[PDB]
């Protein structure tokens, strides 16, 4: 369990992709060129899992994408085989991306996914960003995930989808791109980080007292929260040290397997608090709902797994403390059928800016809330019928509709179940 | 004469480590394998070129951890035929050491096993290392026992099993994967020393004085009870001189025959008489295993004394006990306490936080307030089965769910069991 | 298991074999599957040093089976007067009862072991008990044609 | 222990006996050359008259069991059976004093009774022993000959008359026998025959020569039965009569006049379907499927060669990207299969078929529904030409979806599977080889829903093949995963 291979498709794939790709990089130590100018070992000590030179491949039918990326900061880094990308774009049309164009170019993606993995001495799974609502990124992603699902079942499938809402976007179709989209990662993924921009325009608006938040203000929350989930991952470390490891301490039920992500503190474009928080206080942004990424509010359900992951130089004894004091005075918010199902890590090296940081990765059934949301939506376009030609045009079946809509309501009914259960 | 031993999962291959480092101390041999200076070799064989090799496997479905064996001090010490790895480790998943990874492997891992086999002549038996929660320590090993019990099945078995401990434990599903091999090794296995990892912490919290304790600090106290434990078998006693005999002396009862294991004293490096370390074996605070002996009948009792002892100084403490304390026993039980002695000092590490003592003692003791142990593990099952969760991780992997149900109602017979003795 | 050894010796009788198991630290109460300690069996077959040593060794001398059948039952039934005398110096039942409703004493006088007759009527053996028929051992002499056991038993 | 079964010992004989026994009952129907106790029937014959009567009994059960594992087919030697085996089973085994040795002699004659076509040749070979010293013998053998009679009878018999009169011969001796029970036996036998064809006949030729209190007695038992002259119906049945009743137990409308769609074909078709646009070949196959091939009822058999498209139908199926190209391609493929039954021989079959295989691998309802249907089709019209051999290597194959779908193929033809013959088809020249060494692998895949379809994969077999064939595997399966195979075998049919 070394290597991961990394996906980025549609223009939000790439573009929080990219991001997250200059954070990283500058935390290991590496160059737009690719030359590393670090001063540690614990930076070259897990380089090989997201490196080589990323192991990234960079798609969309949107060719605009490709020179968006490259002309970026970090553009220059990427291995131009690993660029696949259409002539024509999706328009956030679903069916386009997942059975007609999309498909066309799923293929030529496929074989550079190939390549990279040909030349893995064990590979872990797939890393995917993307957004739901669009064409390319909901509908080739969820199909490229399939495609890789069945090309590569011994593995991981890890996704970073970001949700839609009318705060940033006040196109109507992307209800049903995303519970189209849904429909699909409850099947074919086993774990899923909820990025919801509702929640991410509800932090800069309402926390960071920006009146207008750009993408690369929303995009700033996301690559930092990123780096942090995956911190485990790129550093040595005893716990949740692989994907599968996390996943089997994280998903108890297969199709439940969306998490609630939140870290702190909660910084803008490059500001500096002065103040360093302290191990409580960090530890008092779990519950704190303006720190999550999915607008949820945990407070309203119940948590059936939690990891915790603490950057910086700390205590571990007042970490340690802190983590199972808040557990115990919250006691009637983590289930009780699962015990030990908290989970904390350290990592000495912090996050650039921060010297302390904490991320909140929680599987909570309050999650359910946020696929309420997209159904009502999804049901008021749905009833009424509205651009339902689109998909059917690109050889959509109406029924298809109805499904994802049935079984993303199975998926809330699920989430409802577990919070009301008893361990008597 | 021989003894062959086995090191799965990295609690295993970390704690096989901290023992062979203490068996080469206690027995004067250096890393690179010379020997300045038989009953010793019980463990360990010789080279034409004056070299001393245990007689040890170690496996591990990574590479990581043996890698660091492979290069660690005593990278040479070891064959590398002996030191297997393999590449997908088991995730914290029984199934995947036991059906889906573990049957990758382990050919060539009973293969390895037969090589140091045919240099044995008269071989006893296996001793055998693992954690409980661990995937590899769980599933492989209990296809390794399954396997072992054909290849060899005319001779002993014995485990050392790490009892999961919230405050090291690594995952969630910790308890299922305890269940799951306790299931299938229950036949396979003659006798089993259980280490519960949350009185190991306690212990290096209270007499060692650590505010959190790291592995070594575990590995190295459980090294030197382990070491406590086969000294008998390294030195030529009286007691314990071969791996039939912990079964005659400890294990009234096939299934029954998990021993709570006591020892003292444990001496932070920063003396006490006979008597004193004797009702230490007796204190609760001291076991490897926590529960309260008071609340349950001693089908068997050993004492495993070593350094300067008095045979009676010993017989004294004895009687002390047995008049001045209420040690409940079974009718069924010669209710006699065994004995043995071993004059060499215990040896500690260059650098450790334990201190060189001049006498110790280990008390083995079948008692059936370890039946505590198992219903805390049956319970914490109970609540994650109740709603099938984490379920389909096994099922996932070559596993039948019914196998869940046919290990749960194999430990809730083992608890009745406990309970149709001790009344 | 090393409890059913035990009783295979015990039958079969060999003595030396048993101090070998024993010394394995074999269950001297060992149940088989109608319920039969080893002390049972040896008290059937006439194995004296192998009674002498279970005993000696905890044996449970008012152990019962499936059909509450003693050791004593089983030794006045054979006839192992030098067995009888062991177990009752050990503290048998003397008039214990058996499914059948039988005392140790029925079973010497249907067998006519008119010596073992009067070993246990000495230690207070219930000359007036009697089985689920209704007879007592004075009338199974009288049934039996037996006027030496007839004098025996008014002795 | 082969040879054990003639050794010395008693005891050792006694379990070759058990063993043989248990080997006829678990033992392999179509059968092993181990089974050789046939063509050396003195082996048995030797066994019946064991030194020992424990050990007597012991192999009298296991002839008894041997002489019904034969009820399967072809075991026409059974002539030479009857000869070596039942005159030491009369001599010996009817003679015993012994409850049990009797009672299974009687039955093991039973199954040689009906063994044979009708039930003169074993009468004639159990009547000299009415002429025996022993009078339990004689006793004995009068019933045994009475009760092959009450329950089989007198029918395919070639002679019946020189058999009457071999049978009636030595009644007037019996009847005035010394034995109590010789006597009384004998007017059983004396009723059974009037039971059959009486009175008139047995008054002049035996009845006459009787005491007259043992002619009332027969009179009074003639009384005392009723039902027709002749039983209308027979208690027992020979092998070849159930299986004639077993077998009696148990126009098409094709003839319309055949279609030609090769002229339907237009230009711009060749480049449509082999175009780089989606929606060029979507139409083009979608035009010649609802215009072209969903119209007809019957293509044109002779000399149309489609193999030509066919080869294009399957270079979509497999290689295209477009899912519902693939989807509207495979109904076209069916409705080939469909409307021209009898076609698809090697050449068309083949063409299409390792292509559909490979295609299963798609998830989405609507398409794994139009390729398995298609690979349906080919399957009825191909019975096992080419897709049994096909359908297993792709078992094998590394996509978990193609396991499970190509696996519950080979669950869909076997529920469809009537070959003609009694044995010897296709699938038993490579069952055991192949086809189970194929479905273990299903059964003991990683994933539950890839095993839980080999659960029924395995049911569906032992239906057609017989649970006991198959018990071999079965041993070596988890006692666990047994009784899952165990709950579809008792819900499925073929
Ligand atoms: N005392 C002690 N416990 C250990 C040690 N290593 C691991 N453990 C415990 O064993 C349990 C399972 O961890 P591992 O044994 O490392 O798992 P594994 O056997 O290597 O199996 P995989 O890593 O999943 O392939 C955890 O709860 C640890 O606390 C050790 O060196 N000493
Ligand atoms: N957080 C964030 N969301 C984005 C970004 N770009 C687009 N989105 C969201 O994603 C949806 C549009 O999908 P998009 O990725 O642009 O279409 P695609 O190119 O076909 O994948 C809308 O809901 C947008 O709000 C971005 O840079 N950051
Ligand atoms: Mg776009
Ligand atoms: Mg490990």
């Amino acid at each position: 369990m070394r290597e991961i291979v990394h996906i980025q498709a549609g223009q939000c794939g790439n573009q929080i992709g990219a991001k997250f790709w200059e954070v990283i990089s500058d935390e290991h130590g590496i160059d737009p060129t690719g030359s590393y100018h670090g001063d540690s070992d614990l930076q070259l000590e897990r380089i090989n899992v997201y490196y080589n030179v990323p192991r990234a491949i960079l798609v969309d039918l949107e060719p605009g994408t490709m020179d968006s990326v490259r002309s970026g900061p970090f553009g220059q880094i990427f291995r131009p085989d690993n660029f696949v990308f259409g002539q024509s774009g999706a328009g956030n049309n679903w069916a386009k991306g997942h059975y007609t164009e999309g498909a066309e170019l799923v293929d030529s993606v496929l074989d550079v996914v190939r390549k990279e993995s040909e030349s893995c001495d064990c590979l872990q799974g797939f890393q995917l960003t993307h957004s739901l609502g669009g064409g390319t990124g909901s509908g080739m992603g969820t199909l490229l995930i399939s495609k890789i699902r069945e090309e590569y079942p011994d593995r991981i499938m890890n996704t970073f989808s970001v949700v839609p809402s009318p705060k940033v976007s006040d196109t109507v179709v992307e209800p049903y791109n995303a519970t189209l989209s849904v429909h699909q990662l409850v099947e074919n993924t086993d774990e899923t980080y909820c990025i919801d921009n509702e929640a991410l325009y509800d932090i800069c608006f309402r926390t960071l007292k920006l009146t207008t938040p750009t993408y690369g203000d929303l995009n700033h929350l996301v690559s930092a929260t990123m780096s942090g989930v995956t911190t485990c991952l790129r550093f040595p470390g005893q716990l949740n040290a692989d994907l599968r490891k996390l996943a089997v301490n994280m998903v108890p039920f297969p199709r439940l397997h969306f998490f609630m992500p939140g870290f702190a503190p909660l910084t803008s474009r490059g500001s500096q608090q002065y103040r360093a928080l302290t191990v409580p206080e960090l530890t008092q942004q779990m519950f704190d709902a303006k720190n999550m990424m999915a607008a949820c509010d945990p407070r309203h359900g119940r948590y059936l797994t939690v990891a915790a992951v603490f950057r910086g130089r700390m205590s571990m004894k007042e970490v340690d403390e802190q983590m199972l004091n808040v557990q115990n005075k919250n006691s009637s918010y983590f289930v009780e059928w699962i015990p030990n199902n908290v989970k904390t890590a350290v990592c000495d090296i912090p996050p650039r800016g921060l010297k302390m940081s904490a991320t909140f990765i929680g599987n909570s059934t309050a999650i359910q809330e946020l696929f309420k949301r997209i159904s009502e939506q999804f049901t008021a376009m749905f009833r009424r019928k509205a651009f339902l030609h689109w998909y059917t045009g690109e050889g959509m079946d109406e029924m298809e509709f109805t499904e994802a809509e049935s079984n993303m309501n199975d998926l809330v009914s699920e989430y409802q179940q577990y919070q009301d259960a008893t361990a008597d | 004469r021989e003894c062959i031993s086995i090191h799965v999962g990295q609690a295993g291959v970390q704690i096989g480590n901290a023992c062979w480092e203490l068996y080469c101390l206690e027995h004067g041999i250096q890393p690179d394998g010379q020997m300045p200076s038989d009953s010793f070799n019980t463990f360990f064989s010789e080279t034409g070129a004056g070299k001393h090799v245990p007689r040890a496997v170690f496996v591990d479905l990574e590479p990581t951890v043996i890698d660091e064996v492979r290069t660690g001090t005593y990278r040479q010490l070891f064959h590398p035929e002996q030191l297997i790895t393999g590449k997908e480790d088991a995730a914290n998943n029984y199934a995947r050491g036991h059906y889906t990874i573990g049957k990758e492997i382990i050919d060539l891992v009973l293969d390895r096993i037969r090589k140091l086999a045919d240099q044995c002549t008269g071989l006893q038996g296996f001793s055998v290392f693992h954690s409980f929660g661990g995937g590899t320590g769980s599933g492989f090993t209990s296809l390794l026992m399954e396997r072992l019990s054909v290849d060899y099945g005319k001779k002993s078995k014995l485990e050392f099993s790490i009892y999961p401990a919230p405050q090291v434990s690594t995952a969630v599903v910790e308890p299922y994967n305890s269940i799951l091999t306790t299931h299938t090794t229950l036949e396979h296995s003659d006798c089993a020393f259980m280490v519960d990892n949350e009185a190991i912490y306690d212990i290096c919290r209270r007499n060692l004085d650590i505010e959190r304790p790291t592995y070594t600090n575990l590995n190295r106290l459980i090294g030197q009870i382990v070491s406590s434990i086969t000294a008998s078998l390294r030195f030529d006693g009286a007691l314990n001189v071969d791996l039939t005999e912990f079964q005659t002396n400890l294990v009234p009862y096939p299934r029954a025959h998990f021993p709570l294991a006591t020892y003292a004293p444990v001496i932070s490096a920063e003396q006490l008489s006979v008597a004193e370390i004797t009702n230490a074996c007796f204190e609760p605070a001291n076991q490897m295993v926590k529960c309260d002996p008071r609340h349950g009948k001693y089908m068997a009792c050993c004492l495993l004394y070593r350094g300067d002892v008095v045979p009676k100084d010993v017989n004294a403490a004895i009687a002390t006990i047995k008049t001045k304390r209420t040690i409940q026993f079974v009718d069924w039980c010669p209710t006699g306490f065994k004995v043995g002695i071993n004059y060499e000092p215990p040896t500690v590490v260059p650098g450790g936080d334990l201190a060189k003592v001049q006498r110790a003692v280990c008390m083995l003791s079948n008692t059936t307030a370890i039946a505590e142990a198992w219903a805390r593990l049956d319970h914490k099952f109970d609540l994650m089965y109740a709603k099938r969760a984490f379920v389909h991780w096994y099922v996932g992997e070559g596993m039948e769910e019914g196998e869940f149900s046919e290990a749960r109602e194999d430990m809730a017979a083992l608890e009745k069991d406990y309970e149709e003795v001790g009344v | 298991d090393l409890g059913k050894k035990l009783l295979e010796a015990a039958r079969a009788g060999q003595d030396d074999e048993v101090r070998i198991l024993m010394a394995n630290g074999a269950d001297v109460n060992a149940t088989d599957a109608s319920g039969l300690t080893p002390l049972h069996l040896a008290a059937t077959y006439g194995h004296l040093e192998i009674v002498e040593v279970l005993l000696k060794h905890g044996a449970d001398v008012n152990a019962i089976d499936i059909m509450g059948s003693t050791p004593l039952h089983l030794a006045a039934l054979i006839g192992h007067l030098e067995i009888v005398e062991v177990l009752l110096k050990h503290g048998a039942d003397v008039n214990a009862v058996d499914t059948w409703g039988d005392t140790p004493l029925h079973l010497a006088a249907i067998m006519g072991h008119l010596e073992i007759v009067e070993v246990l009527l000495k230690h207070g053996a219930d000359v007036n008990a009697q089985d689920k028929f209704g007879k007592t051992a004075f009338d199974i002499s009288i049934d039996n044609g037996n006027e030496d056991l007839a004098e025996i038993l008014q002795k | 222990l082969e040879q054990r079964a003639s050794h010395k010992v008693w005891k050792a004989r006694l379990n070759a006996y058990q063993e043989l026994n248990n080997l006829f009952t678990k033992s392999s129907v179509i059968p092993n050359d181990v089974a050789n106790y046939w063509l050396d029937p003195e082996l048995f014959a030797s066994y019946i008259v064991d030194s020992n009567v424990v050990a007597q009994e012991n192999a009298i059960i296991a002839l008894h069991t041997l002489l019904e594992y034969i009820s399967q087919v072809p075991n026409v030697s059974t002539s030479k059976l009857r000869l070596q085996w039942i005159p030491p089973l009369v001599e010996k085994g009817l003679s015993s004093s012994r409850a049990a040795t009797k009672a299974k002699a009687t039955d093991c004659i039973m199954l040689l009774t009906q063994s044979d076509t009708s039930i003169q040749q074993t009468v004639n070979l159990m009547l000299p022993s009415l002429s025996n010293k022993l009078p339990r013998l004689v006793s004995s053998c009068v019933k045994c000959l009475a009760t092959i009679i009450e329950e089989f009878g007198f029918i395919n018999v070639s002679d019946i008359n020189i058999l009457l009169s071999e049978i009636l011969e030595p009644l007037p001796k019996l009847s005035s026998h010394a034995d109590r029970n010789v006597r009384s036996e004998t007017m059983n036998l004396i009723l059974q025959i009037y039971k059959w064809f009486g009175k008139e006949l047995l008054q002049e030729l035996l009845l006459e020569k009787l005491k007259p209190i043992q002619q009332r007695d027969l009179s009074r038992m003639f009384e005392k039965y009723e039902g027709t002259i002749p039983p209308k119906q027979q208690p027992r049945l020979f092998q070849w009569q159930k299986e004639q009743e077993q077998e009696q137990e148990q126009d098409p409308f094709e003839l319309l006049p055949p279609s030609v769609i090769l002229d339907k074909f237009p230009a711009d078709f060749q480049t449509r379907i082999s175009s780089t646009k989606w929606k060029d070949r979507v139409e083009a196959l979608e035009e010649i499927h609802n215009n072209v091939l969903k119209p007809v009822k019957k293509l044109a058999h002779k000399n149309q060669d489609y193999s030509d498209y066919l080869r294009v139908l399957a270079n979509v199926i497999q290689k295209d990207a477009n899912v519902q190209a693939v989807t509207i391609a495979a109904n076209s493929v069916q409705l080939l299969c469909n409307s021209l039954r009898s076609n698809f021989t090697r050449s068309y079959g083949a063409i299409v078929l390792v292509p559909l295989l490979e295609r299963t691998k798609e998830k989405k309802p609507s398409v794994n529904e139009a390729i398995c249907s298609a690979l349906d089709a080919v399957a009825t019209y191909c019975g096992f030409d080419d897709c049994l051999e096909e359908t297993l290597n792709y078992m094998k194959h590394k996509t978990p979806q193609v396991r499970i779908e190509c696996t519950k193929f080979l669950t869909r033809m076997l529920q469809g599977w009537k070959s003609d013959g009694p044995l010897q088809n296709q699938l038993l020249f490579k069952l055991l080889p192949e086809v189970t060494t194929a479905v273990l692998k299903i059964v003991n895949d990683t994933q539950p829903t890839t095993r839980n379809t080999g659960f029924e994969c395995f049911a569906t077999l032992m239906k057609l093949v017989g649970e006991r064939e198959l018990a071999d595997p079965l041993e070596k399966l988890d006692n666990l995963k047994k009784k899952k195979i165990y709950e579809y075998y008792e819900k499925v049919e073929v």
